[PDB]
């Protein structure tokens, strides 16, 4: 459950990371302005254009979209029962199915189809530590209010390699506690609650042991502090990287354009 | 005014809260999510600011490692900052009580479940407030009070290792 | 007994184990890293079941199919101690860490008691270190007590990943002698690891394992006969072994196979007589 | 001549009533491999953090931890960490880095040393140890032999004078710990360095060139290993554990065959044995 990056080769892997996400915040914001159906069609082909532009399989779509499909579903049905109008199918005491209702649903679905289509092209497509390389970059402008950005980056790259880590010291530690008889699933709620200390206070135990640790190696090591480091592992722009910004400014003129306003 | 090992340790407590934001509880009726106990050891051990930092940093990560589920938007960030810093404005610091506890989760359910994660689903799927609401409400009237009982068993286990000589502090 | 029929896990895997460890003996649970020996040890107690094939152990019957119910009565009789078994330490104090096993089997508050304080004496812990807190103990001192937890409702069949490693030579020698001592009692006791002196010198059945098959499964000294075969399957020998062998490539006859150390100096003084 | 010198440190570890060391004083000669053992309570533990300026001793007016001539302060800790680098114990908790390369490189982005020497540097550590198809590895990715080859290159990367090896193979199976000094012991007569090894492996403090021995923050005895297991009721009385040639030759005399102390390692006992298998 760890890994989401599926490897390809199509120039969508070849795009930088801030690129990509900068892309993925910028589709959030013109998926903001859709409201009639020509920037929902804008906005829907933009989409479907980067995911078939991806090139990966509708099954990793799928499986990104499986966990809230039914809160999709949920929401889009609400939207068709508050905002009704004109038209009525299956009429209730409270609840009406409109034509409005029925386009406000389908607005609403096609909006939590590209939130979530491109977002998983964000995960799939760019390797984890890309990712935060990214956010990294990302968090540079946090520099005019002196906030030590590379004390939050070396925070963000330690809980990056230890989560792994720490998950298989949770699921040892869960294993060894059933082992002499825990229940981590049944006993109503203050069972259940009581029994999230056996898992909880070995890992903070052993988070406490990797942090002394850690520290004191990185100190031996000769780290003084954020400032007055190089970078080995950097972040190089190419000429792929104007595809992300020509998909952006294309996709703002027709936001522009063909909303209602 | 965090050193080295105070700054590798909140890595630890923003890796452990991003595990169990992966980790669910409960029957198949009722499933909890347990990224609550990683907001509480990030207010309860780091403080409200260095918990809000420890709340937003590890919604960055859990969204690098396990993609960030509702899109990609600073807004669930801000709320991921804002549970902690609650949990850092009711615990750190202070005794273990069962006002604080109560007053904590529903000071955290009111203003980042209820009303700001609400918010920003309405802001992005364009939808009404009283919809997303209506979207939300109920498990949001549930979860409150297994928090509640969760929260409090978590206080006394991050307690006595604090009072342990693990604890370097 | 513990049959295994026909067993394999995938998803670090097991392919068609069968074997029949009798009850009551120590088992040296043997190979490589990789091997299968800690996914062979969690099919002891179901924590993970097998994908195919059938596992008779403590009266109980493991297959594909069996459900996460029952499991506490058959965790109660085999139990496992996980490599560095002290981080599961999360109690208030000693005795209580030591007696969550019991209260969770079933024991009453007085029967966890007083195996907790049985056991805590057993596995050599000081009566004042009893109530204090598990965090406050040293390494040597977490370790006993996290096997005075897994020993305490005295399981029929307990498991060991390394039980004593990183221990004072006394210490590792009272541990192993404490597992010896619980295996005369009438209890069998399955030893994963990776040193094979204490294997020559507890062990009496030995299972080896090599990328998740059995490869042998007999006595230390029919395991350890041949150096060809070890080196080939990612086998170590005792010192012992290799002494002996170094001494018959000199060319002293040595009566017997000479697995542990008391052995080998028997063995070297009656061949000089 | 010699490259460490400690006189007289005390460590009382932060409320403990005991110091962990007590007016310790030895000396650890330049290009050797030296070996610390001791009991796990012997005071070892905190020898490397001192010799590394993590933990100061209890008087600074009184104790003095030399390091190739730079005196140990509150000042002088970076000047003396870029001439000591210390293996731990735990594996995974010395990586630091993403990657294996970025682990390795992290020690020469503290110096500030540009990206394009950093690569060729970190390239040339990743193959000095055994792990060069392995450069792009997550650590979760590796075994603990692994991670201490990536450790050791780590610190050999930055060239010290200088290996601290405290407790680095004590979590290791057999197999990895034979591996790691094999590739300490090439590291070590490939780029003319000290080794200070704190271990409680009596098989590599065999093969020190040097053995300190440590009982309650006292330097108990001091010499070459063959000098230093012959002495066998001593390690016995401080919780040790003599390496296997010692304790057979100790069964033997127990058994009536008396041997030469001069005997350190497994086939002059073999011969040992022959000759007295001849007469």
């Amino acid at each position: 459950i760890i890994g989401r990056y599926l490897p390809g080769t199509t120039f969508v892997y070849r795009v930088d990371p801030r690129a990509k996400l900068l892309t993925t915040f910028y589709f959030i914001i013109m998926i903001f302005l859709a409201n009639n159906w020509v920037s929902y069609l804008v906005i829907s082909i933009f989409g479907l254009a980067y995911v078939f532009a991806t090139g990966l399989k509708a099954r990793v779509f799928w499986d990104g979209v499986k966990p809230m499909i039914w809160m999709i579903v949920f929401t889009s049905l609400l939207q068709t029962f508050f905002m009704a109008g004109g038209k009525v199918y299956w009429h209730w005491w409270i609840f009406t199915l409109s034509s409005e209702g029925l386009i406000n649903g389908l607005y609403v679905f096609i909006r939590f189809a590209m939130i979530i289509l491109v977002s998983t092209v964000m995960t799939v497509t760019t390797k984890p530590l890309e990712i935060a390389d990214a956010m990294e970059w990302m968090l540079t402008p946090l520099k005019l209010f002196k906030v030590n950005v590379g004390m939050i980056s070396l925070v963000i790259s330690i809980a990056l390699r230890f989560v792994p880590t720490l998950f298989d010291q949770t699921v040892k530690i869960m294993n060894a506690q059933r082992s002499r008889g825990a229940d981590f699933n049944d006993g109503g709620l203050v069972k259940r609650a009581k029994s999230v200390v056996p898992m909880l206070v070995p890992l903070f135990i052993d988070s406490l042991e990797v942090a002394l640790d850690l520290s004191t190696a990185m100190e031996s090591r000769g780290y003084k502090g954020s400032e007055g480091r190089t970078r080995y592992r950097i972040l190089e722009w190419s000429k792929v990287d104007l595809i992300p910004v020509a998909y952006c400014l294309l996709l703002t003129i027709l936001m522009i354009t063909t909303r209602k306003h | 005014k965090l050193e080295l090992r105070e700054l590798v340790l909140l890595a630890m407590v923003i890796a452990i809260k991003v595990i169990l934001g992966q980790f669910k509880v409960g029957n198949a009726t009722l499933q909890v999510g347990l990224g609550f106990i990683g907001s509480v050891m990030l207010g309860y051990l780091f403080g409200p600011w260095w918990g809000f930092a420890g709340g937003a940093l590890s919604d960055l990560v859990s969204s690098v490692i396990f993609g960030n589920l509702g899109g990609f938007f600073i807004g669930f960030t801000l709320t991921a900052a804002l549970g902690p810093m609650i949990y850092g404005f009711f615990l750190y610091k202070q005794p273990i009580q069962i006002w604080r506890v109560i007053a904590s989760v529903i000071c955290v359910t009111v203003i980042c479940n209820i009303g700001l994660n609400t918010l920003w689903v309405s802001m992005m799927y364009g939808i009404n407030f009283m919809v997303a609401l209506s979207s939300r409400i109920l498990k949001e009237m549930i979860t409150p009070w297994i928090q509640m009982v969760a929260v409090w068993f978590i206080l006394e286990g991050l307690s006595r290792v604090k009072l342990s000589r693990k604890f370097w502090s | 007994a513990i049959k295994f029929e026909n067993v394999s896990y995938v998803y670090i895997g097991l392919d068609q184990l069968n074997f029949s460890l009798e009850e009551g003996k120590f088992i040296a649970l043997v190979g490589h890293t990789g091997s299968g020996k800690s996914t062979l040890m969690q099919h002891f107690n179901a924590l993970l079941k097998p994908t195919s094939g059938k596992i008779e152990i403590a009266g109980y019957t493991i297959t594909p199919e069996t459900g996460n119910k029952g499991l506490k009565d058959l965790r109660r009789k085999v139990s496992l101690a996980f490599q560095f078994s002290e981080a599961q330490l999360f109690e208030n104090t000693v005795l209580k860490d030591v007696e969550y096993g019991p209260r969770n089997f079933g024991f009453s508050e007085d029967e966890a008691r007083e195996a907790a304080l049985k056991w805590l004496k057993k596995v050599g812990l000081k009566d004042d270190l009893i109530e204090h807190s598990p965090f406050d103990l040293s390494g040597g001192q977490m370790r006993r007590v996290a096997l005075a937890g897994v020993l305490a409702y005295e399981p029929e069949i307990i498991c060991l990943d390394e039980p004593a490693a990183g221990l004072d030579p006394m210490g590792r020698l009272e541990m192993m002698q404490l597992f010896k001592d619980y295996q005369a009692a009438g209890h069998t006791v399955i030893l994963v690891t990776h040193n094979m002196d204490d294997v020559a010198d507890y062990a009496d059945d030995v299972l080896a394992l090599e990328h998740g098959r059995l490869i042998k499964h007999a006595s230390p000294k029919e395991v350890f006969k041949d150096s060809e075969w070890l080196q080939k399957h990612h086998l170590a020998e005792p010192r012992s072994a290799r002494f002996a062998a170094k001494l018959e490539a000199a060319g002293l006859k040595l009566p017997g196979q000479p697995l542990t150390m008391p052995e080998l100096a028997d063995a070297i003084k009656q061949s000089l007589k | 001549g010699s490259d460490n010198i400690i006189s007289f440190d005390h460590v009382t570890f932060t409320d403990s009533p005991r110091p962990a060391l007590s007016d310790l004083s030895f000396a650890i000669e330049r290009g050797s491999w030296t070996a610390l053992i001791g009991h796990n309570g012997s005071g070892k533990s905190t020898v490397s953090k001192l010799i590394n300026g993590l933990l100061a001793p209890d008087d600074l007016d009184k104790s003095s931890i030399t390091v190739d001539g730079v005196k140990l302060g509150a000042d002088t800790v970076w000047e003396v960490r870029e001439k000591v680098g210390i293996v731990f114990q735990n594996p995974d908790n010395q990586f630091v880095g993403a990657t294996v390369s970025d682990d390795v490189a992290f020690g020469l982005e503290n110096r500030a040393v540009p990206r394009p020497e950093m690569l060729k540097i970190v390239a040339q550590a990743v193959a000095d140890v055994g792990m060069a198809d392995y450069a792009d590895s997550e650590p979760s990715n590796l075994s603990g032999g692994q991670k201490q080859r990536v450790a050791i290159a780590g610190i050999l990367a930055v060239k010290p004078q200088v290996i601290i090896l405290d407790e680095s193979t004590s979590m290791l199976d057999p197999e990895g710990k034979e591996q790691i000094l094999d590739l300490v012991r090439k590291i070590k007569e490939d780029n003319n360095l000290t080794v200070i090894s704190i271990t409680h492996d009596l098989e590599e403090a065999a093969g020190a060139d040097q053995v300190l021995v440590l009982d309650d923050g006292q330097l108990l005895d001091q010499g070459k290993p063959e000098e230093i297991f012959p002495k066998v009721e001593m390690l016995k009385r401080i919780g040790l554990d003599i390496p296997f040639v010692y304790r057979l030759k100790q069964l033997l005399k127990e058994r009536g065959i008396v041997l030469p102390d001069e005997i350190d390692d497994d086939e002059k006992l073999v011969q040992s044995l022959w000759q007295l298998n001849s007469k």
